[PDB]
């Protein structure tokens, strides 16, 4: 099985509180007991919600920005940003136990967007990347790689 | 864990495909952002495309991204195409924008709203930074290429916009003639930043003297986004927020 | 579309436009309406706005539906901005050719260097046909003539996608091989340096190669065709002839003037000098776009559009002619529904309550005399 | 400032209370310490409560000002009670060029001066408040230097 | 100019256009007061608990 | 006793020269025989000296400031500062051999008081004082705090 | 017009003529609100004695 489909696949704050409710409540206490095949599998579900963001990001900041330039995303990518925000603190191991900062940083500065202070923050999606890339290397990380 | 070798290849490659995705499109929105909110408005019109303003700010502004995203993808993974990623992308949100709501809501002309190339900016970039890897060298060598090779870059596109014409006693450039005839309602004539004339300019040096300066400026926007990028890059575990 | 949000008083003291005549109202492709008339700059300037130093004469449209083909600021061409004097009078003409069909709402707009858009009053124009037939022919001193519709717009095309295609190939040769996690472990993991080998030195080299001879025999073909170019045309126009005005004869003081709130009308009180040897009548109350008419005095027939015009809502307490060398009091209300429509009571809302206008005084021979006007402007509430 | 405003303003010279009162912030430093200790979230403290101290500002001084803003046919022009006070009794070293306050643009689209103005105030000010976290920090060392 | 008198004797009415007379030496100097003691008092209430 | 009833209760460089010379020339040369009791009674005053640079800044930077505005003290808080600074370095253990940099801070700032940056350093005044907290809780930590 | 061709050292050489501001001044300049009548040499090769 591995990666689904899951990646082809008022209101605003309405959407914003269940979404975010939902990942938090339904918390995983037993971290210590995961199986890398489970963790391997949730893992790519992580990767799938980035995904939505970089999707929400550039539908936000690059098509709608420069349409006032011509002349609702913004709180689209704040809600999904902040949903895999508790998404991977609570799902993927040896990324909870401490906020990451430049992950934090990813969620914070798009989510207050003067902006070109503030667009720069989203550069910590690299260091965010990176981050994720440790975690994929945890249990699955060989046998084929560094061999 | 992971079961075999292949398999384990091929979760590999589509992680590689699903970090390729979300690595460009957050690049295209926050260097559009940047790019649109620092330089957007002379990237807008082919009469705002002059010679001295533009060559001088667009290369200044359109550095940064560059320099941070080769910091870290060649420091990172020895990927020596942070600035060509960067550059394709801008381009390909630019493009989309211009044929879908500046042509398509409005109705612009492409020519007349057409975006400015850094393609070659990028390429010359990306190579002189993995051939001698010293990123120092790359900040000297390939910054002066991109702020040089910017305005020639662009010459095959705007040397037919530039051609004379008679235009009811004045004279006036196809740029200025399309600009004069399709009309922005938000962007009257005084606000273009053009070349306006000075008393200290000598001789045909407008060009090259923009092009230099743009380039050393580049120089030190590099040499300061390399380092913002190296933090941008860190893996900080905070414990409490 | 862009004013009834600007403020009150900066619409109603900034600039202000009369003689307006519109050439067509219904064109279609390719015809050419004609929008011509006079524009005044009010002596009292705001001083949050800077003086017109360095103004544009636009034309306020919802995107290029009307391509302006000239532009004139008195007699002469105005492709550029122009200096206006603080006071003085001018009259404009602005030549725009259909390209868009449909209903358009076009106005004539002033753009000043640091005060943004000043919107002016606009009419209805209905354009029928299709945008295929529009053409915009131009003819070079080089002795070509190109359409600047499509001018360009292959070459455009061809450079933007073989650089696009540049740059894809380069990504597409670098992303071949496995990209992000086994790179990252030999990188991590002691030396990599094995990433980067010949060939791909080799082939980066010729990469680098090919783009600045690219660029270089682009530029230099660039300078072959098309061998005669000239830089972008720019620089403020000074010497802007004004229309010289005859001094007007009817000397006007406010005291005071008052509106209802909430309310449709404006009331203020007036002291006509008459000078010269002719009885006149006061006939219009221009304020901001809209027009107070006195229908027993003068009437409309320039085309003027409905919902800026009042044909009654001028009324005069005592609009007797009045005789040479006599003055009089008189009371003048304006009441209209445009005063609200446009929003011209918010002004309540606005730091700077003040009004500037234009009356226009008519004789029996059917000639007239402008005069302006600016007081305090006192809402009412009880 | 109220010591002052009473002992020399008031005092030294005569200008009245009601004139030179100072502003209220006490609503501002109450939500920033609420939306600080609950949610010890240093950044959701910066984000928040920046946020509430900024957009709180003007409607906590409603109450006090908004008695001074009523319309007055002052000799013929529209003035407010502030206005008229400013007027009356005169400043030396202060005249009326000098106040930099809303005397209008081109550019402000019907009534909404007083919240776009509060939004700009809040995310600037939480802006400030994140800059100043790490000065404060700094200035919370103890430091043992060996030479000055 | 020399002035004589008392402070006491001074008066300034002004008559505003919702129609009613105020004396601008102490008009809203009570509300001014009242809201700022309010204020003060909050807050003193506050860093007593927490004190 | 411990706390006192200190807490009560050309001229400004004359005034200076004496009491920075009479604390620095007074100085205690054996820091190490201190009974704890006689650190904490000496404790008190060095606190008490805070109060009265307390007293100094607020008649100083807050009284007489504005004053100007509706248009000695400088020196005053100058004084006091610098007599503290020698009292606490010599009398205090455990502030001496070391320059404490946010004391050293706090009397130099509103010294040499361009007031916007240089008032800021007042705020050195909280690394001051959880220092000399520190100071406080060296013999005389407890019983009670801490149990 | 130009008092004299060949001067001596010590000798007084007089330009004198007329100069006529543009209406139509260009934009990127600044107005000669603040102007300084100056002579062009190649160093104090003449002495500035008067100008008016
Ligand atoms: C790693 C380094 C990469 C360098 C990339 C440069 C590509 C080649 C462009 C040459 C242009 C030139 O020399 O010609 C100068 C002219 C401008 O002259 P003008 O006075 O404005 O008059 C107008 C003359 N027209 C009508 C023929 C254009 O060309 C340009 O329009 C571009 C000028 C800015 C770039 C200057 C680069 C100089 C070489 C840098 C490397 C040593
Ligand atoms: C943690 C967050 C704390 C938030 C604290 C805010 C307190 C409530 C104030 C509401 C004011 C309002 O909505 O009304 C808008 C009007 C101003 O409108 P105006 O266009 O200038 O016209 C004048 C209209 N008068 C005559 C009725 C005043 O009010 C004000 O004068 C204050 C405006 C700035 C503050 C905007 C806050 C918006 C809500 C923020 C939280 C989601
Ligand atoms: C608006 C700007 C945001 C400011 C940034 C501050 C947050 C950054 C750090 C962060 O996200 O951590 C908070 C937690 C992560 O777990 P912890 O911070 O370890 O604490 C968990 C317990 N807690 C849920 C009560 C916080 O994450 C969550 O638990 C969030 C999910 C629960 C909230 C759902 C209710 C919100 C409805 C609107
Ligand atoms: C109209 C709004 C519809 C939003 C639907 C949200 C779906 C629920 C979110 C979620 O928890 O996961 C959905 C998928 C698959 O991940 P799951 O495995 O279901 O997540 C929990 C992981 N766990 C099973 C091991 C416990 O994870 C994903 O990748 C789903 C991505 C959805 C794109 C984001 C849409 C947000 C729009 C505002
Ligand atoms: C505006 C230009 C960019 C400026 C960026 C400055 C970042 C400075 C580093 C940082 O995040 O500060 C961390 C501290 C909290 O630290 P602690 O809670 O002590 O965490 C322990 C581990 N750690 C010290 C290694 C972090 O501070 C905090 O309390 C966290 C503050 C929120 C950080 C995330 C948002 C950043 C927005 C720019
Ligand atoms: C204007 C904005 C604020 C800027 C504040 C900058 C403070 C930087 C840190 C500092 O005080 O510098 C210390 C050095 C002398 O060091 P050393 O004598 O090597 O001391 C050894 C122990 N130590 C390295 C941990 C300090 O430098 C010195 O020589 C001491 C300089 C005087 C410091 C006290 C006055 C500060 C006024 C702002
Ligand atoms: C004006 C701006 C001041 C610049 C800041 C530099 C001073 C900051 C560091 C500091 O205060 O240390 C000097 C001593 C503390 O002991 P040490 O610095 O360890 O050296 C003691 C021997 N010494 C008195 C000759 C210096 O402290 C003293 O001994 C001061 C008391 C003796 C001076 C009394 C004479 C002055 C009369 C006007
Ligand atoms: C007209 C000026 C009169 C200033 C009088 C200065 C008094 C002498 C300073 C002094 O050394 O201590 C006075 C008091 C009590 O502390 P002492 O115990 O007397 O100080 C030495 C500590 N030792 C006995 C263990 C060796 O320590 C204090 O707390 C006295 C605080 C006085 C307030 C500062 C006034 C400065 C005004 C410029
Ligand atoms: C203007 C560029 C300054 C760059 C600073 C580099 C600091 C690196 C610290 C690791
Ligand atoms: C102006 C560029 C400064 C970039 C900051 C980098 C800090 C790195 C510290 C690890
Ligand atoms: C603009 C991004 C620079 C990041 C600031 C560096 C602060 C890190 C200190 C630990
Ligand atoms: C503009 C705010 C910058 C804050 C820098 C934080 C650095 C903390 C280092 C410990
Ligand atoms: C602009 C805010 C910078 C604050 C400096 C804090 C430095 C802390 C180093 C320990
Ligand atoms: C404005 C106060 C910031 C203090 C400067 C931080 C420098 C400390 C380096 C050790
Ligand atoms: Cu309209
Ligand atoms: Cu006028």
């Amino acid at each position: 099985l591995l990666d689904k489909k899951w990646l082809t696949f008022v209101l605003e704050i309405v959407t914003a509180s269940i979404l975010w409710g939902y990942l938090w409540k339904t918390r995983d206490r037993n971290l210590a007991a995961l199986t890398p095949r489970e963790e391997l599998r949730r893992n790519f579900t992580h990767l799938v919600w980035l995904v939505a963001y970089a999707w929400a990001i550039y539908w936000g900041a690059s098509y709608f920005t420069e349409q006032d330039g011509t002349w609702l995303s913004y709180p689209i990518y704040i809600i999904t940003g902040f949903a895999a925000f508790i998404y991977a603190k609570t799902r993927l191991p040896f990324f909870a136990k401490g906020i990451s900062l430049p992950y934090l940083v990813l969620v914070v500065g798009p989510f207050m967007i003067g902006f070109v202070i503030f667009g720069w923050l989203a550069l910590a999606v690299m260091g965010t990347l990176t981050q994720t890339f440790y975690s994929f290397a945890q249990g699955g990380l060989g046998q084929s790689l560094c061999e | 864990a992971v079961r075999s070798h292949a398999e384990a290849v091929q979760v590999s490659r589509t992680i590689d495909w699903m970090a390729l995705f979300v690595v460009f499109f957050v690049i295209v929105g926050s260097y559009h952002i940047h790019a649109m909110l620092t330089m957007g408005d002379w990237d807008f019109w082919s009469d705002w495309k002059d010679r001295r303003l533009w060559v001088t700010v667009t290369p200044i502004v359109l550095v940064t991204f560059p320099a941070a995203v080769q910091s870290y993808l060649w420091e990172r993974y020895r990927l020596p195409w942070g600035a060509t990623v960067c550059v394709l992308g801008l381009l390909l949100g630019e493009w989309i924008n211009r044929y879908f709501n500046f042509w398509g809501w409005t109705y612009f002309p492409i020519n007349f709203v057409f975006p400015a190339s850094l393609v070659p900016g990028a390429i010359i970039l990306d190579t002189v930074l993995m051939l001698s890897g010293s990123y120092l060298f790359t900040a000297i060598v390939g910054a002066m290429g991109w702020g040089l090779i910017f305005y020639p870059g662009n010459w095959p596109i705007i040397a037919p916009l530039h051609v004379p014409v008679e235009y009811n006693g004045m004279l006036m450039s196809i740029a200025d003639i399309q600009g004069y005839n399709y009309v922005r309602t938000g962007t009257p004539e005084y606000i273009r930043m053009v070349e306006k004339g000075t008393l200290r300019t000598f001789g045909k040096d407008v060009a090259p003297v923009s092009a230099f300066f743009s380039a050393f400026m580049s120089i030190l926007i590099y040499f300061m986004w390399h380092f913002i990028g190296r933090w941008f890059s860190n893996e900080r575990f905070l414990q409490s927020t | 579309h862009g004013e009834k949000s600007q403020a009150a008083f900066m619409r109603m003291r900034t600039i202000h436009w009369y003689d307006l005549s519109w050439s067509k109202e219904k064109v279609k492709i390719n015809e050419t309406v004609e929008i011509k008339g006079k524009f005044h700059v009010f002596e009292g300037w705001p001083e949050t706005v800077d003086e017109p130093d360095v103004a544009f004469l636009n034309v306020g449209m919802p995107g290029p539906v009307f391509i302006r083909k000239e532009s004139y600021i008195g007699g002469q061409l105005v492709p550029r901005s122009v200096r206006l004097e603080i006071g003085k009078t001018y009259d404009f003409r602005v030549v725009l050719k259909a390209r868009r069909p449909g209903d358009w709402h076009v106005h004539t707009m002033m753009n000043v260097q640091g005060g943004g858009p000043i919107i002016g009053p606009g009419k209805w124009i209905t354009v029928e046909g299709s945008m295929s037939e529009f053409r915009n022919p131009v003819t070079t001193l080089t002795g070509q003539t190109v359409d600047l519709e499509n001018y360009n717009e292959g070459n455009t095309y061809f450079w933007h996608a073989f650089w696009f295609a540049i740059g894809v190939a380069w990504i597409g040769y670098w992303s071949r091989r496995p990209i992000f996690i086994p790179r990252l472990l030999m990188v991590d993991a002691g030396r990599a340096d094995e990433l980067v080998s010949a060939t791909d030195r080799k082939v980066a080299m010729g990469f680098l190669a090919a783009t600045i001879l690219i660029v270089v025999m682009a530029m230099s073909s660039a300078n072959s065709k098309y061998p005669i170019t000239i830089p972008l045309q720019a620089g403020t126009m000074r010497g802007m002839k004004p229309l010289e005005l005859p001094a007007p004869t009817v000397s006007v003081k406010v005291e005071d003037a008052t509106y209802r709130v909430p309310g449709r009308a404006m009331r203020m009180k007036l002291t006509i000098t008459n000078h010269g040897n002719s009885p006149i009548r006061l006939g219009e109350f221009y304020t901001a776009s809209v027009r107070f008419l006195d229908s027993d005095v003068y009437k409309d027939t320039t085309g003027y559009p409905e919902d800026l015009l009042a044909e009654d809502g001028l009324s005069v307490s005592d609009n007797s002619p009045l005789a040479p060398g006599e003055t009089r009091t008189v009371d003048v209300t304006a009441s209209d529904a445009a005063w609200e429509v446009y929003r011209l009571s918010d002004i309540i809302y606005d730091p700077d309550s003040r009004f500037a206008g234009l009356l226009f005084f008519f004789d029996a021979t059917g000639n007239r005399q402008v005069v302006q006007i600016d007081a305090p402007l006192i809402p009412s509430f009880m």
